[PDB]
């Protein structure tokens, strides 16, 4: 996960 | 100066990525020799190519090298979005996500299916969708359709919310950020 945030997985 | 600092984060974070199972670049960075981001990108691209030829275009090493070059380019993209976000995301002092940037990030309630509305910063946008970064643990990113966005000024009790533990922490981090914004408390 990148320091600036990873992609939030869909529910 | 600041460029040398940012490139050090990238080289470091990519070595951590390299554990997916160059000293020249490391040296040129450590000695602050880079005078451009495109120059740095070209060196990374050269390194990628020498690697794909060294091991073979379908080797396990070539698979990793392409991934590493992709992630590096992603870092440079993120750096351009907001260099303060980039710095705080890497240095990560206490409450790092709460310190304001210049210009300030637009604050919104962002709705993803199944999660209800969550507070987030706007990193960039186009007409149909918004790239947001959520408050709370993990601080993840998501592209949100414009119609799933509400400005932070509407009361939360009028929105579809699922009050998990993580949601409360997110709202607490949001309020701390809004306070720092009013205080004019920038990271030093
Ligand atoms: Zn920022």
């Amino acid at each position: 996960a990148p320091a600036t945030g990873g992609v939030k997985k869909p529910h | 100066q600041e460029m040398g600092t940012y490139l050090r984060f990238i080289v470091s974070r990519m070595k951590e990525r390299a554990i997916d199972l160059v000293p020249t670049i490391q040296e040129k960075v450590n000695e602050g020799k880079y005078r451009s981001y495109e120059e740095f990108k070209a060196d990374a691209q050269l390194l990628l190519h020498n690697t794909v030829i060294f091991y073979g275009a379908a080797s396990a090493q070539a698979d990793i090298a392409r991934m590493l070059y992709k992630d590096t380019c992603h870092e440079l993209d993120e750096l351009q979005l907001c260099k303060n976000c980039f710095y705080l995301s890497n240095a990560r002092p206490d409450n790092w996500f709460c310190y304001p940037c210049i210009p300030n990030h637009e604050l919104v309630w962002a709705k993803m299916k199944g999660f209800g509305f969550w507070p987030a910063k706007v990193m960039q946008k186009e007409d149909n969708q918004v790239d947001v970064r959520f408050f709370g643990h993990h601080h993840q990113r998501a592209w949100i359709p414009s119609e799933n966005i509400q400005d932070i000024t509407v009361n939360v009790h009028r929105l579809h919310v699922k009050r998990s533990m993580g949601w409360k922490k997110a709202c607490d981090e949001l309020e701390l950020h809004q306070r720092f914004l009013r205080e004019g408390r920038f990271w030093k």
